[PDB]
């Protein structure tokens, strides 16, 4: 039993840290560096990063939160207080009472099931194509940032950039594909220095950075025709300058035999090549990625090829609306425009790793949303009208499985318990009214982080999509279901 | 948190009554200053000779004196409940609720509580004192503290609660059934078995005089006389000496025809007993032989009172005045070898109620035997609870009430508004150790017996009243059985005088605690 | 809490070892040093355990039910503790799993009341067939005198061990009743039993020569006060100027004597005991008439002898009645063991007796005095009790067989602990072997294998090891005390298991 | 340093108690794991006790013999190394108990020793081959536990049937008469045609495939039909695509096609398809063209069928078929409508002993994860039935030696009779401890397990009997005694050989050591 409670006491030790950071009005914190050095933020994310831990099961929450952040972009204290809270609330019945761990375990599982079923009642439907719907839901991100004076041209940028990557269908034999949009390779941000935030546009295509081999070229193409290879053009390996001369042309001739207007190759270009195909009407990028070349073949059908003779005649250019060499602050670039490329700008490095890191967490609102119409009120209104119901379903839970299962209920009560505390008002009097309202009124009525009395969301919705609800009470169960699994605690190799 | 400091000090001893509670707990050693060794169920010797210092303990000391005084039964039951409402508002004090609210949550749960009490009655005697009627209320008395005994002892106490309880109604002037009205003696040898039950008190001395036993003659008239047999005198001192042999002879012969005349008058008037608290002479004891008087002498004090009792006879200072006032009646009076030793016995038969009785037990090991008497003295006290201060109604014991009234505590929780609804809630909780209690003495699993027990209580009845199953209790056997038994199988119930006492004392018993936020002491 | 459990089991594994080696009749004796500065020395459990008084509240539990034992019954109040004990030893490992201790004690109850059961079926009633009258009780008195060094002698020894018993009521019989007398020096085969009741002889005066040993009937009369001239403290004190009233107050002094000292002539009793020291006085007046007169008797040898010619014991010698007096049949003074010793023969009234042993030394005698004790225990109770069982391990094994079957149709939890009680049964005759000298792991594996035969009778041979039956033994024990032990064992380890928490109170 | 003595043999008890205690709470299937933290501060966590055996540090010499029991167990069974430490562990316990009784350690090695010899002819006399593999099937319980977290568990009662009886017939004779369940089978497809409760059993491999023009028939060739194996198309050939044309290749294909219509070959597969020149020839000989076959579905048909997957045909310059060479033995090749579904199913052949199953759902996101599920699945069963002989799990084994060894002990009654005793009831651990994950009491389960195997074992050798069933195990999930026979959980026997025989081994060792030098 001495390593049960070192489980509960590593895991709530490090999670009361992070109590006062959750809300808008949430309270500063301050970690004092063995250098000699401050943290001043309150993000739950850069203080528990710099923390030193011993005990594994502080280990386990420092990799649940990098985890979590990759799905929400916010909620990240939300998780650790609720995944930290139900350890708290099963150790009198673990310790004291004596209560199996496994029967936690089974009731926790049961537990989820409910759990997710009262969320999808109280949740409100919402139009994923209305663009003003989706102003208020990104809003949420927006608000007291750098980016509120720019929200309007932000929200067209978070929206245009998943509305390529997104693909909607629907049937009974391929069945539902969710609305699967991956942000990571497709919707990869990239930062262009100086220009305007208000100039800033969605780029359909890929983007690469590499200048023309000739400095003058034709700025516009009415039919560009891309070929891809591998293999560089350059005098191979087993008076010479004759022969040095005649091989790479007959490289070259090759691939005029087509004749494209643009020539794409992987690897380095010699000299030699830049002049063959100067004269043939084609611009000559070098040093192209591998990486880039998948992107690449889906914004042009350029089949890759390896080696120069091995090119197909099936490749052709079509499906490439313009190629331009237009220089953009100082640097060369290309437009070739299921995948989009974003284009940011700004007045300095420093406006765009801010818009950066915004971005994201703005597009990750919006996100959630596509993967269900679907949301749900904030500020301790769902996690408090699912504590309620969860009381009501104990007429038919009698049997051991119901003495881990009202662990649950209190753990649920936490979540606006701290933003209560961080109010100032009375956590006994205000909890107490809360949970006999949502027993009579409806379970829409929230706690408001400003005042910290008991209103309505119709004045200030504060509108969460359901994935964050969701995934805070998944990730909560597998969480502590994790440190009890482990009752022992064996070190050595 | 000093406060809950105190609360810890109790859990010390809560564990300690948690062996006691319930027919297999478990007995404690105690050992007194004096070198004797002592060993009971009962936790009340316990705490008396234990000097508590400490406010929290004391007052649960006298809490249990509140509780054994009045009543002979629920000495573990106070003890027990204060000690779990203290530790299940500890979740309240943490959370930062004042220990004054925590008071005022109880004061509304506890008068929910009482009158949730007059609908938990289910049966009610008739208070027709049937040899089988006092062995519903006599056998769940038995238990929690002799095992094995239940059956045995049931029909030697029964017997001797009608002999000195009259049949009547609708009197409550005269108050019945006292404390001493009960006598329990024991004796080495033979086994419970072989044991009886006397109408009156038994008396261990020998039948020195000549006379065994009196005759069959009907309503025999006894008298109690304080001053010792001997020649009239002086009631203020008055001491014979003597100064020389000429009156030796005037002295023994004085004595003769003094003793002679006024023994003669008592024969004449019908007294076949004379009872002498004093030394008898042995000119005495020659006249009350001839006229067929048995000599009865009984020099403690203690029990010439218990006799007044019976036949009506009052002590006479002085000696040669047969008030008939102060005379009594007796059927029959015998001498009957008890334990291998024989001894002048006092019963009646068919006539003149007895309110005094005695129950002679046998044992083998008389370790065993003398708990055996503070579990039927025990006994006696709990037959006063059956009076008429609402001795007639019953509740579901074998911890049936405790569970019922958290389905009623916990429904007006949530409907009552405000903050008292914590700890309502909370009241009910910490009833949850009456039945874990009966679970970890017997053995059984607490994961097993007692959440399905909650299973029992809650069914779907189509309409407004919750039945079909009153008889739910907890499974006090020792060996495995699937289920539980029901409370009308081995009729084990608790008595209303028990049950409604015990709340109002155990609420103020955890309020004084809670009361005290830091104590005040000086220098000896 | 669990502290105080495992405490217990400490004190009661220590008062159980100190008992291991004094089980049997082989088995080896404790030494025991009272306050009293008086070594004792004995194998008996009841007297060890009485003399220890030991302090723990849970071993003198163990002590009290061995005084139960010695009541009730009065022998195997050593196998009683140890078997109460094992049970400690063997609940040790289940308290740590979590085993509740009142499942353990419960299942001892059920296993003791099927025991009981068992021991009815082993007991059979045999007392006229294939057995006489005086064959019957010699038998068994040559049983428990084996493996002794009187074993050559005890073809003597029973004769006067089986007379002893008979000379007695055989409705009321009483250890107590047979008096022992040891005499240093002299063969032990030349002892003989004596109906009356004899004592030290501690008389110091001189006067010898005179008083004749050789009486016919003589009257017996017990003396109270001091017939000496010289007191032993007060005297008289007279201031006088004669000189003839000196010689006048030294038979002023003995006038005040001879009145009681002439009276004692009256009566007419050549005997008279008492227990204060009588001068030379006394016995110079009574040597003329053939009286004798023995002082410094110890008072345990006046109540045998009032209960053997119906004597009195009276203060003066004016009151003294009649019928107060006694005589036997006959009176003589032996010399054997370099000592004058009275002794009184053919006493019809007497219900005492007395018998003489003789050795080599004092404490070879006394070895052979208590090795009869155990005898006498086995031929008293043959004529009382007629329900009989095989003993030497013979029912110590079949006892925890029969649980070992009746256990498989058990469910629950109650099945190991039958078998953990059938196995604490084991410690019997495990004791018995090593107190023997004889290998314990061998005969306990060779004698379950005829015990698995269906023979219930199969016990363990005291003299040479080995396997067998102990009804060719001629090893008998009561019914009495197997049902009183598994009784007295299980209620006293109830006691010790149940108490969860001591409690001592200094003052 | 040097102890000798009795002083050894306790250290030896308590450096092996902390050892052991370690894969105790991993037994069983309810079994906990545990992290194991290193000096550089990172960890892992996994529920096999022989990666914790692996990378546990044992300081003590005398626990390191168990360390490479771990090792030596994995090399030949590779399961069961959890359950062998706690054999070992109560051996040890048991035999230090002995000292204070004044046994030499020999004596309990020797009685060990004798007691193991009996237990192996105990195991022949009892257990048997599968047997109740008709009429029903025990093994849908394996697969009903493992698939109970997904959606086709609702359904998996009526598709385990499915499942075990496919693996049923698909043991062949291997290569010379091996007689085992080969690893790779029953070639699993979907269907979204209808609800899951209408999946049927198809009785041999069904190749999933479409055809090419509907002018020719679905049935053909009912009899006998020969399947021949292509892999190039027979499309006309592509010299190079890189080079310039500036001004045979027809022939080439279409002379090929001439030794197909010749071969008497009515099926023709294609892995890069057939042109419609040679689609039109195929419809006047009734023979079903096939395009864009997988390559990795022809290589297990070629086996089946008896054919050849053959790339490229030359054969020293050589242009033609191979006639009646790769041309296999195929009794019937039949196309019907499956209610929106297409497939082709191949009934008969030569020798096959194959089988297939298609699974049949509500959309294609359940029927990834009934393919998915049912690999895990099967896999168990694969390696349950490779083994000739099972035995069945939950402490029968244990349980069944305890009362054997009971009445054996008396043979000897003399010494061993004391240590075969010990060593019988030292095997009860093993059923204790699943019952301590198991949230059930301990000491009722085993108990009353006992009781039923005293009674029914008493008429076994007698060969007279009523009724008797033996093999009582354990249910750990709903915590009853219940036939494991009936139950299905069932486990290799040479595991429990191997256990029982590698755990002395060990145990002995230790015994032996009477003294410890540490320089």
């Amino acid at each position: 039993r001495q390593a049960q409670i070192s489980n509960i006491t590593a895991a709530k030790a490090v999670a009361d840290v992070i109590r006062t950071c959750l809300g808008p009005k949430a309270m500063l914190k301050m970690l004092l560096d063995p250098m000699g050095g401050l943290v001043l933020t309150n993000d739950g994310h850069a203080i528990l990063r710099e923390i030193d831990v011993a005990h594994p099961a502080a280990k386990s929450m420092l990799e649940l939160s990098r985890t979590q952040d990759e799905e929400v972009g916010d909620g990240t204290t939300t998780v650790i207080i609720l995944a930290g809270e139900i350890l708290a609330q099963c150790a009198p019945y673990l310790i004291e009472k004596n209560i199996h761990p496994v029967i936690i375990i089974q009731a926790l599982k049961k537990a989820l099931t409910d759990a997710l079923e009262v969320i999808k009642q109280v949740s409100k439907p919402v139009d994923v194509e209305n663009d003003a719907a989706m102003k208020k839901l990104i809003q949420a991100s927006i608000g007291t940032k750098y980016v509120i004076h720019w929200s309007e041209k932000m929200c067209e940028l978070a929206l245009d950039a998943v509305k390529t990557v997104r693909k909607d269908l629907g049937q009974t034999v391929e069945g539902e594909p969710n609305f699967e949009i991956d942000i990571k390779r497709y919707v990869r941000v990239e930062k262009i220095p100086g220009g305007d935030v208000l100039d800033s546009r969605v780029l359909k295509g890929v983007l690469l950075n590499k200048d023309v081999v000739h400095p003058k070229m034709s700025r516009h193409i009415e039919n560009p025709r891309v070929v891809l290879l591998d293999c560089p053009l350059e005098y191979k390996k087993g008076r010479i300058l004759q022969i040095e001369e005649e091989q790479v042309q007959l490289m070259c001739e090759q691939i005029l035999a087509v004749r494209p207007t643009l020539v794409i190759t992987e690897k380095g270009v010699s000299d030699l090549a830049q002049h063959y195909l100067l004269k043939g009407g084609c611009s000559v990028l070098r040093r192209v990625k591998k990486s880039d070349n998948n992107r690449i073949a889906r914004v042009t059908g350029a089949t890759i090829v390896n080696r120069v003779e091995d090119l197909k005649e099936s490749d052709v250019g079509t499906n490439c609306g313009l190629f331009k060499v237009e220089m953009i602050g100082d640097e060369y670039f290309s437009f070739l425009d299921k995948a989009c490329t974003i284009m940011l700008r700004g007045g300095s490095k420093d406006i765009l790793n801010e818009i950066d890191r915004n971005l994201q967490d703005a597009m990750a609102v919006a996100r959630n949303v596509m993967l269900s119409p679907s949301l749900s009120p904030g500020g301790g209104a769902t996690e408090m009208a699912v504590s309620v119901k969860l009381a009501e379903k104990a007429k038919q839970l009698e049997g051991i499985q119901q003495w881990p299962y009202q662990a649950v209920a209190d753990a649920m009560e936490c979540i606006p318990r701290t933003l209560i505390q961080n109010a100032g008002g009375d956590p006994i009097r205000l909890l107490s009214q809360l949970r006999a309202k949502h027993a009579q009124g409806n379970f829409t009525t929230g706690i408001d982080g400003d005042k910290g009395k008991i209103v309505d969301m119709v004045s200030y919705g504060i509108w969460e999509p359901e994935v964050i609800k969701q995934q805070s009470v998944k990730t909560a169960i597998e969480s502590a279901c994790l440190l009890l699994r482990v009752d022992d605690i064996v070190s050595g190799v | 948190g000093q406060i809950i400091k105190s609360i810890a000090a109790i859990r010390e001893l809560h564990q300690m009554c948690l062996t006691s509670m319930g027919p297999c707990g478990r007995n404690k050693i105690i050992v007194n200053h004096l070198g004797k060794i002592i060993i009971t169920n009962d936790a009340a010797t316990m705490l008396r000779e234990l000097d508590i210092v400490h406010p929290a303990v004391k007052v649960l000391v006298m809490a249990t004196e509140q509780q054994k005084i009045d009543m002979g039964d629920g000495t573990n039951l106070v003890m027990i409940l204060a000690g779990e409402l203290l530790n299940v508002s500890e979740k309240l004090i943490s959370m930062g609720l004042s220990a004054v609210e925590i008071i005022q949550g109880y004061n509304m749960a506890r008068k929910f509580t009482l009158k949730e009490l007059d609908e938990m009655v289910v049966g009610e005697i008739t208070d027709k004192n049937d040899k089988n009627e006092l062995l519903k209320m006599i056998k769940p008395v038995i238990s929690s503290k002799k095992y094995g005994s239940e059956d045995i002892l049931s029909e030697l106490v029964s017997e001797a609660v009608s002999h000195v309880l009259p049949v009547a109604q609708q009197a409550g002037e005269i108050p019945y059934f006292n404390v001493d009205s009960i006598r329990v003696v024991k004796i080495m040898g033979g086994s419970l078995s072989n044991s009886t039950v006397i109408k009156g008190m038994v008396f261990n001395r020998e039948p020195e005089g000549h006379v065994k036993s009196l005759s069959e003659d009907k309503k025999h008239k006894v008298a109690v006389f304080t001053c010792p047999l001997d020649i009239a005198n002086t009631e203020t001192k008055g001491t014979v000496l003597l100064h020389n042999a000429q009156e030796m002879l005037d002295f023994s012969k004085g004595e003769e025809k003094q003793i002679d005349a006024m023994m003669k008058e008592i024969a004449d008037m019908g007294v076949e007993c004379i009872v002498a608290g004093a030394g008898v002479g042995e000119l005495a004891l020659h006249y009350l032989n001839r006229y067929g008087i048995l000599v009865l002498k009984v020099p403690s004090k203690f029990e010439l009172r218990r006799l007044c009792r019976v036949c009506g006879a009052t002590p006479l200072p002085r000696l040669g005045a047969p008030t008939p006032e102060e005379l009594g009646l007796v059927e029959t009076v015998k001498t009957m070898e008890i334990g291998g030793d024989r001894v002048t016995v006092f019963k009646q038969e068919q006539g003149e109620i007895s309110r005094t009785s005695t129950i002679i037990l046998r044992g083998a090991t008389q370790n065993n035997l003398d708990d055996i008497e503070r579990a039927i003295d025990d006994g006696v006290a709990a037959v006063k609870g059956l009076m008429k201060p609402s001795g007639g109604k019953l509740l579901p014991g074998a911890g049936a009430t405790e569970i019922e009234l958290i389905s009623r505590i916990t429904k007006y929780g949530e409907r009552t508004p405000g903050l008292l609804q914590l700890a309502i809630k909370q009241f009910a909780v910490a009833f949850e150790v009456v039945p874990r209690t009966l679970a970890e003495t017997a053995g059984l699993d607490v994961n097993e017996v007692l959440p399905n027990l909650y299973a029992a209580h809650n069914v779907t009845e189509p309409g407004a009243v919750k039945t079909d199953h009153l008889y739910k209790g907890v499974d006090i056997d020792g060996e495995s059985d699937e289920g539980v038994k029901d409370i009308r199988e081995e009729n084990i119930y608790d008595m209303l005088a028990t049950k409604k006492f015990a709340i109002n004392v155990a609420t103020e018993a955890a309020t004084t605690v809670l009361s005290i936020d830091q104590i005040i002491m000086a220098k000896k | 809490g669990k502290g105080q459990i495992i405490s217990n089991i400490n004190a009661c594994v220590a008062v159980q070892e100190a008992l291991k080696p004094t089980l049997g009749p082989l088995g080896s004796d404790i030494l025991i040093v009272t306050s009293n500065q008086k070594t004792t020395i004995s194998n008996d459990g009841a007297t060890i355990l009485k003399l220890l008084d030991v302090v723990h509240p849970a071993a003198k539990t163990l002590v009290d039910i061995s005084r139960a034992q010695d009541a009730e019954v009065g022998d195997g109040t050593t196998s009683v503790t140890i078997l109460a004990g094992e049970l400690m030893k063997e609940a040790k490992p289940f308290l740590e799993e979590g085993i509740s201790s009142h499942l353990i004690m419960k299942g001892y109850r059920k296993a003791v009341s099927l025991a009981v059961e068992k021991i009815n079926e082993l007991a059979v009633d045999i007392t006229s067939e294939k057995s006489s009258g005086r064959e019957l009780l010699e038998r068994c008195a040559r049983t428990a005198m084996s493996s002794k060094l009187i074993h050559n002698n005890a073809d003597f020894f029973v004769k006067m061990c089986v007379d002893a018993v008979l000379s007695l009521d055989r409705n009321d019989l009483d250890d107590k009743l047979i008096g022992i007398k040891k005499i240093p020096g002299g063969a032990m085969e030349e002892s003989l039993f004596i109906n009356g009741v004899a004592f030290k002889k501690t008389f110091s005066y001189a006067g010898f020569e005179q008083q004749p040993k050789k009486f016919n009937n003589p009257k017996i009369l017990s003396l109270n006060v001091e017939l000496e001239l010289k007191a032993e403290k007060d005297n008289a004190e007279v201031r006088v100027e004669h000189v003839e009233d000196y010689q006048a107050i030294v038979d002023a002094e003995w006038q005040l004597i001879f009145e009681k000292l002439r009276q004692v002539e009256e009566t007419g009793a050549n005997i008279v005991l008492s227990k204060l020291p009588i001068g030379d006085l006394a016995t110079q007046f009574f040597a003329d008439r053939n009286i004798f007169c023995a002082g410094r008797v110890s008072a345990d040898d006046m109540n045998r002898v009032i209960q053997a010619v119906g004597g009195s014991i009276q203060s003066t010698t004016s009151d003294i009645k009649p019928e107060h007096l006694g005589t036997c049949a006959l009176f003589e003074e032996m010399q054997i063991g370099s000592e004058r010793y009275n002794l009184f023969q053919g006493c019809p009234q007497a219900k005492t007796c007395t018998l003489l042993l003789r050795g080599g030394a004092e404490q070879v005698i006394a070895e052979v005095e208590r090795s009869l004790h155990d005898a006498i225990m086995i031929v008293k109770r043959a004529l009382q009790n007629k329900l009989i069982v095989a003993g030497g391990g013979a029912t110590e094994m079949e006892v925890s067989k029969c649980l070992r079957d009746y256990s498989k149709t058990i469910a629950g939890k109650q099945q190991m602990i039958i078998n953990a009680f059938a196995k604490a049964l084991e410690v019997i005759p495990r004791q018995l072997c090593e107190n023997a000298g004889f290998d314990a792991i061998e005969i306990l594996n060779k004698l379950r294998l005829a015990h698995s035969k269906g023979e219930k009778w199969y016990g363990v041979v005291f003299e040479t090891e080995n396997i067998g039956d102990n009804f060719a033994k001629f090893v008998w024990e009561p019914a009495l005390v197997k049902i009183n032990a598994l009784n007295s064992a299980t209620e006293a380890t109830n006691l010790i298991l149940s108490v969860d928490e001591t409690i001592t109170n200094k003052g | 340093e040097k102890i000798s003595g009795d002083d050894i043999r306790n250290q030896n008890v308590l450096a092996t108690m902390a050892v052991a205690n370690v894969v105790k709470s991993s037994l069983g299937p309810v079994g906990l794991d545990k992290m194991l933290v290193d000096d550089i501060g990172d960890f892992t966590v996994t529920n096999d006790g022989a990666t914790i055996l692996s990378l546990l540090d044992v300081q003590h010499p005398a626990g390191k013999i168990l360390v490479e029991l771990a090792q030596q167990q994995d090399r030949e069974i590779g399961d069961g190394t959890t359950s062998v430490v706690i054999i070992a562990s109560e051996l040890l316990k048991r035999a230090n108990e002995l000292v204070k009784n004044k046994i030499h350690p020999t004596t309990i090695i020797t009685g060990f020793r004798v007691a193991l010899r009996e237990a192996i002819r105990f195991i022949n006399e009892v257990l048997s081959t599968s047997v109740d593999t008709l009429g029903k099937e025990t093994l849908i319980n394996i697969a009903k536990t493992s698939m109970s977290s997904k959606i086709i568990g609702a359904d998996s009662d009526f598709f385990s049937n499915m499942v075990v009886d496919a693996l049923l017939a698909v043991k062949t004779q291997n290569s010379k008469g091996e007689i085992k369940y080969p690893v790779k089978a029953v070639n699993v497809l979907k269907a979204h045609g209808k609800s899951a409760t209408e999946s049927l059993l198809v009785p041999g491999y069904a190749l999933n495939c479409t055809v090419a023009s509907q002018a020719m028939p679905k049935r053909i060739a009912g009899g006998n039909v020969k399947i021949a194996c292509l892999d190039l198309n027979l499309q006309k050939a592509r010299m190079a695509m890189g080079v310039q044309i500036n001004i045979r290749e027809a022939g080439i294909v279409l002379e090929r096609v001439k030794k197909i219509i010749d071969a008497g070959a009515q099926v023709v597969l294609t892995t890069k398809g057939i042109d419609d020149l040679c689609l039109k020839e195929f419809v006047e000989a009734k023979i079903m063209g096939v395009r864009r076959c997988k390559k990795e579905d022809l290589r297990r048909i070629a086996r089946a069928t008896g054919a050849t997957l053959v790339s490229s045909m030359s054969n020293l310059e050589g242009e033609e078929t191979f006639e009646s060479s790769y041309l296999g033995l195929c009794d019937e090749v039949v196309q019907a409508k499956f209610s929106d579904d297409e497939c082709i199913l191949i009934k008969g052949t030569s020798k096959h002993s194959s089988s297939s199953i298609i699974l049949r759902g509500a959309n294609d996101y359940s029927l990834d994860e009934m393919e998915r599920s049912l690999h895990d699945s099967l896999s168990v069963v694969k390696r349950t039935l490779e083994s000739g002989n099972v035995v069945p799990g939950g402490g029968c084994v244990e349980a069944a030696l305890n009362i054997y060894l009971d009445n054996f002990a008396t043979t000897v009654g003399s010494r061993e009779q004391l240590a075969i005793a010990e060593f019988a009831a030292a095997l009860l651990i093993i059923p204790k401890t699943l019952a301590v994950n198991a949230a059930k009491d301990s000491s009722e389960l085993v108990a009353k397990l006992r009781s039923y195997h005293a009674a029914s074992q008493m008429a076994k050798p007698e060969d007279v009997k009523r009724r008797s069933y033996r093999n009582y195990g354990l249910d750990l999930i709903r915590g009853k005694i219940v036939d494991e026979i009936h139950a299905g959980v069932l486990e290799p026997t040479i595991s429990k050989v191997k256990s029982l025989k590698s755990a002395l081994e060990a145990c002995v060792a230790i015994l032996r050591i009477d003294t410890m030098i540490t320089v």
